[PDB]
């Protein structure tokens, strides 16, 4: 399910990168940090 | 030699661009 | 028909529209509108 939602945002960022917007490393770096934060708290509660 | 990351090209705010064009009109 | 001619004549001179046009043209001479300038204004 986690692989499904990351494949959804993978095809979403492919749709972003087809449309050629500015500042994609900054924005998808922030969002990769956000998914890393959410996966950290999910792994924390899962190890609990 | 990594991907040395580019500087974030920022959209200028409407107040700072309007004070810039206020300075441009006031210099005209 | 004396009274109809009198009252419709009074209503006819009430229905002259010359003063509205002359006050309108007076207002646009008092405005004196000019197009020209910088096409953005801040």
């Amino acid at each position: 399910t986690f692989s499904e939602i990351l494949n959804r945002v993978q095809k979403a960022v492919d749709d972003l990168n087809l449309h050629s917007y500015s500042n994609l490393p900054i924005w998808v770096n922030k969002l990769d940090m956000e998914i890393e934060r959410i996966l950290g708290v999910r792994l924390q509660a899962g190890l609990r | 030699r990594k991907l040395v990351h580019d500087k974030e090209l920022a959209a200028e705010d409407e107040q700072v661009f309007l004070m810039k064009q206020q300075s441009l009109l006031a210099k005209q | 028909g004396q009274k109809l001619k009198q009252d419709g004549d009074s209503f006819r001179m009430k229905l002259n529209t010359q003063e509205i046009f002359d006050d309108w043209a007076r207002k646009v001479q008092q405005r004196n509108l000019g197009v020209s300038g910088r096409i953005f204004t801040i």
